[PDB]
């Protein structure tokens, strides 16, 4: 109930590692396979997984 | 007869946005415009509202 079971040990990291970013040149590509659409800066339809 | 309608289907409605800007320099929209099906909207008759 101490420590290992809630909380672990790891080597650090500077920044929070690999996180995924939905970049995006939408207006071309309709919807690749599962994506729909909404144009503006509040949910912009996704190509795929990237690294930042 | 043939260009009179009797369904209850409106004429005048009014449309909100979902998770918007606010900011100081840009104040920005989000209308999901969803018309109904078997049903035209004309867009000189349609503005905003402050």
């Amino acid at each position: 109930t101490g420590i290992r079971s809630w909380t672990l040990l790891c080597t650090p990291d500077v920044t929070c590692g690999s996180e995924q970013v939905y970049w995006s040149l939408p207006d071309m590509m309709q919807d690749p396979v599962t994506f729909r659409s909404t144009r503006q800066i509040s949910n912009f339809p996704v190509v795929g997984a990237e690294l930042l | 007869h043939d260009v009179t309608t009797d369904r209850s289907q409106r004429l005048t409605l009014r449309f909100i946005p979902v998770d918007r800007e606010d900011t100081a320099y840009s104040y920005k929209a989000r209308f999901t415009l969803a018309v109904g099906d078997n049903r035209v909207l004309d867009m000189a008759s349609t503005y905003f509202d402050i």
